[PDB]
């Protein structure tokens, strides 16, 4: 967790983070992408 | 283009780094791409049909435009700086995050209410 | 019934107040309009066509007239279907609320 | 009545208009009276003591040997309770105080037995709970009060009690259209839900205004915050109306005193209130609660309850967030409600008298399998508006008759019919259903610390009833169990007054406080070593 | 599979009445149909049907085997099927959300002890 | 079948309906509205 600092947007051991499930949101990035023949044409 | 939209946090030039999520008091507006429009257009649309006994029933509010949603923002939208930056897209047409907690929750709340009618009609 | 100045000038008011003119039927300079899901039956001649607007709201019943209220009366809140969103449902109120509303105590 | 007509009346004081004019602070001129009552006030403390010891003094002197004095401190003091039994430890016979609350001071009256010389009017445990009692209450009273506005001060948003209205103007309320005017009715009954909510339409020779008040107080905050949204209202009773009202008026208090019943209610709704307020409590349901969840503005925004009914709830139960808040149909005195609802504790107020009439019941036995059932529900807390005469069997002659053919009892006689149990049949009943659990009863206490639910909500009322309700509260306690803790062990059972008795709380720990509370003022308090009592 | 007299049961239902109806036609008719006990007894023929497809060919089976259900049946699952809306999770959507909030009612007892054992 | 009136542009028992099923048109509403994932964006 040792400090980077612009690598990326946010610091992992950053200040006032907060892991945090609602029922509301399900994470999801996209699996099911359409290829097959008929449907990516 | 897709994503969220991004836009010049330094000002007019817009590089691969003076771009930023266009964050904001409704969240962060995403851009609502020619095919997404076609699901949240016809799940309304399935929904609007009912329209008849929405009315008949007092529940209801109204037919649900999606254009009550969204917005008319225009900025770059990617997925990152880097390649938002590919994509200015001008007067596109995004739906901020509460937004898209309504069109949620009101498709929902509407796909209960006829769920249940739709069930007796059948 | 007998209309007075007061009244007439009430009336002459909530005319002009801003509004939407009413559009189910369009004006005529030799006929007037009239649905024919109406009450009102044409007289005979060359004055009245049966124009059926595409979605008149209005359906027909009457009203029995009730005295003024000598007091306000409350309502019981039942409640409807939709519900509108705390951040809309507040300057809704905001945009149309007596907020530094003077008040009587009475007594406790 | 009783007090026989006095010879003569001799008057004094500062604008006496008809004696002459004396200051009971120095000395007298004039002869003694058989009873010399002294109302004088002492209002800046340690002189105003002073002035008190002093007045008291004389009028304590101007008494006939064998007489009556009735002076009225203002404030009873710990400092003036040591000079008053020091200078005058003999002067009088007997002493007691009499604070006849008007309103909220603590200006106590004082009246001594025998004005004679050889007296002895030691402190006792009965000065300390008296005065402490008193104390209990102001700030209760006070506590009560905060909630209310200052005179002549424009309403903002501030005030707790403030009346928050709506003026439209020709509002077209429609239904199946988020239209302003319908849109502002929406929050306006949000904002103001346990209230009243009175709507009018003054006809000005412009437009019809319609103004939409409301006593907004702090039971609508506590309600309207577990909204998760603000649902409209069936526009059509307020489409209906179109005749004209009288203007609005907009004022913090009806104008009548609350009947003796809701002085009581409004006594658990802020018990209730303190105990839903516990964290720990989790999941709470309410078996009857209204067919509108007035348990709703009871509970921490947080805590989740699920109020249950026979008739249909009232609000949209969609408005309000799944997860926190639940809602059951049906009767709970039938079996088959009682599948898959499970709540760590159960509130039984005001329904459970209904019920056992209802279900055409014995009390005793109404209870006997509600409360195995809340054990089975997963309940660890329970409190039931039960109604048994536990104090006395003696009733109240408007509000509550004791049939004693038959276990019942008749609110405003007939208005309804509820059955009851008894003090100790029903505490053995239910000691034997769970015995390990600990059973307690809290009533209306006499501190009136309630009072931020009669006052607090904008209702007038006799200081003179607290009286009733506290004896309508005695006539219906709220039986508390509470099986996550070992029940008390009273030796006598039916504990006669003046009798030793022996109590065992089940602590391991010695190191704890021991500290009984009797009507909202605590009595008995402290380690084993030394423990104060004025309760005996 | 719940008293929801569903498209399945509901075609089977009406072809047992337009049976039974006519089967009452010439003659007293002194019984006039049923239909709390058409649609009770449909609804079991049908539920028969998913539960042990296989008997709809054995002979001397109430109702399944009459040459209409079946035939009716899948015709009405069919257009059934094709009208759904989106929203027909809403069937027992009550328990199934009161048993959501129950796992997440425990999984956040985990989260809490994550929180305490390592601080 | 009551009659209605505007509610709606039909009347249930009004004049000239008629059920009459064509194998051409198989009735349906909108069930299969994708939202997977990848396929929702
Ligand atoms: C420094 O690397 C200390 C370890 C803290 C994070 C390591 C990985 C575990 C947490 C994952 C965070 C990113 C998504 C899981
Ligand atoms: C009046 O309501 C008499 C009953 C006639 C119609 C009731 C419902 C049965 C027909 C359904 C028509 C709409 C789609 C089935």
């Amino acid at each position: 967790g040792n400090v980077q600092t612009s690598v990326n947007t946010y610091n992992i051991t950053g200040d006032g983070n907060s892991f945090t499930p609602t029922s509301d949101m399900t994470s999801t990035a996209a699996p099911a992408i359409d290829l097959k023949p008929g449907v990516l044409n | 283009p897709t994503g969220k939209l991004w836009r010049p946090v330094g000002t007019s030039v817009a590089t691969i780094d003076s771009l930023a999520i266009v964050s904001d008091r409704f969240g962060q507006y995403s851009f609502v791409n020619e095919g997404m429009r076609e699901t949240f257009s016809k799940a309304l649309f399935d929904i609007n049909m009912w329209q008849p006994l929405f009315q008949a029933t007092k529940t209801g509010c109204g037919p649900i435009v999606l254009s009550s949603f969204t917005t008319t923002t225009s900025g770059y939208v990617g997925a990152t700086a880097g390649d938002a930056l590919d994509n200015p897209v001008t007067n596109g047409v995004f739906i901020s995050t509460v937004q898209i907690m309504n069109l949620q929750r009101t498709i929902a709340a509407r796909m209960r209410d006829v769920a249940l009618w739709q069930k007796h009609l059948d | 019934a007998i209309p007075t100045m007061s009244d007439v000038r009430s009336f002459v008011a909530r005319l002009m107040a801003e509004g939407d003119p009413q559009q189910w039927f369009p004006y005529r300079v030799d006929q007037i309009l009239y649905w024919p899901e109406s009450p009102f039956v044409p007289p005979i001649g060359p004055f009245y066509a049966p124009f059926r607007p595409v979605n008149f709201p209005f359906t027909t019943g009457s009203y029995t007239v009730v005295p003024d209220a000598s007091r306000p009366l409350r309502l019981l809140p039942q409640y409807r279907n939709a519900t509108i969103t705390v951040q809309q449902a507040d300057d809704a109120y905001e945009d149309t609320a007596l907020s530094p509303l003077i008040t009587t105590h009475g007594f406790c | 009545p009783g007090l026989p007509i006095p010879r003569r009346i001799v008057q004094f004081g500062y604008d006496v208009v008809h004696g002459s004019l004396l200051d009971l602070s120095r000395a007298v001129p004039t002869g003694t009276f058989g009873l010399v009552y002294a109302d004088l006030d002492q209002v800046d403390m340690p002189a105003a003591n002073r002035a008190a010891i002093a007045m008291l003094g004389t009028a304590l002197q101007m008494t006939t040997a064998g007489g009556v004095s009735v002076l009225k401190v203002n404030f009873p003091t710990r400092a003036f309770w040591t000079q008053v039994f020091n200078l005058y430890a003999t002067h009088a016979t007997t002493l007691h105080l009499v604070k006849p609350t008007i309103v909220n001071s603590s200006e106590v009256f004082l009246v001594f037995g025998g004005r004679q010389s050889n007296g002895a009017l030691r402190s006792t445990t009965a000065l300390q709970r008296a005065l402490l009692s008193l104390y209990a209450r102001n700030a209760a009273i006070d506590r009560a009060v905060t909630h209310i506005p200052f005179f002549g001060v424009p309403d903002d948003g501030t005030s707790d009690l403030g009346i928050d209205a709506v003026r439209l103007f020709d509002p077209m309320f429609s239904d199946a259209v988020a239209n302003l005017p319908s849109n502002a009715l929406a929050s306006l009954v949000s904002r103001v839900v346990p209230s009243s909510i009175m709507f009018t339409r003054v006809p000005s020779n412009g437009p019809v205004s319609t103004t939409i008040y409301g006593k907004r107080t702090f039971l609508s905050n506590r309600r309207r915050a577990r909204l998760r949204d603000v649902p409209m209202l069936i526009t059509t009773t307020l489409v209906h109306q179109r005749r004209f009202t009288t203007p609005p008026t907009f004022t913090l208090f009806s104008s009548e005193a609350v009947p003796v019943t809701t002085l009581v209610a409004a006594g658990y709704n802020s018990f209730i209130s303190e105990q839903t307020r516990n964290p720990n409590l989790a999941h709470l349901l309410d078996l009857g609660t209204g067919p509108e969840c007035r348990i709703l503005s009871l509970i921490p925004p947080t805590l989740q309850v699920t109020m249950s009914d026979s008739r249909p709830c009232a609000e949209l139960m969609a408005s309000f967030d799944p997860a926190l808040t639940a809602y059951v149909q049906g009767d709970y005195s039938t079996a088959a409600f009682w599948n898959g609802i499970r709540c760590d504790s159960a509130t039984a107020i005001f329904t459970i008298g209904a019920a056992a009439a209802a279900a055409g019941t014995d009390l005793i036995a109404f209870v006997q399998q509600l409360i195995p059932r809340i054990v089975a529900a997963g309940g660890t807390r329970m409190w039931l508006q039960l109604n048994t005469p536990l104090y006395e069997v003696s009733s109240l002659p408007d509000l509550i008759e004791i049939d004693l053919r038959d276990h019942v009892y008749r609110f405003n006689g007939g208005e309804r019919v509820e059955p009851y149990a008894d003090p100790v049949p029903l505490q053995q009943a239910i000691a034997a259903l769970l015995p390990a659990a600990a059973l307690s009863w809290h009533t209306l206490s006499p501190t009136c610390d309630w009072l931020p639910y009669i006052i607090g909500v904008g209702s007038p009322l006799n200081l003179s009833d607290i009286n009733t309700a506290i004896s309508y509260s005695r006539l219906t306690p709220i039986l508390h169990i509470d099986t996550t803790t070992p029940p008390l062990r009273v030796n006598p059972v039916p504990t006669p007054l003046n009798q030793q008795c022996a109590i065992r709380i089940t602590s391991l720990d010695p190191a704890a406080v021991l500290s009984v509370q009797h009507n909202g003022v605590e009595v008995i308090g402290g380690t084993p070593g030394n423990v104060i009592s004025v309760a005996g | 599979a719940s008293r929801t007299d569903d498209s399945a049961t509901s075609a089977i239902v009406s072809r047992l009445a337009v049976q039974h109806k006519l089967s009452q036609v010439g003659q007293a008719s002194p019984t006039p149909p049923d239909y709390p006990l058409l649609w009770r007894r449909a609804k079991r023929a049908a539920s028969m049907f998913v539960s042990n497809p296989s008997l709809a060919l054995q002979v001397g089976i109430p109702v399944l085997t009459q040459s209409g259900m079946l035939s009716a049946l899948t015709s009405g699952v069919g257009t059934a099927l094709r009208t759904g809306s989106l929203g027909k999770g809403v069937t027992d959507a009550s328990e199934k959300l009161r048993a959501r909030q129950s796992l997440t009612v425990a999984k956040q007892a985990f989260f809490d002890q994550i929180g305490s054992l390592w601080p």
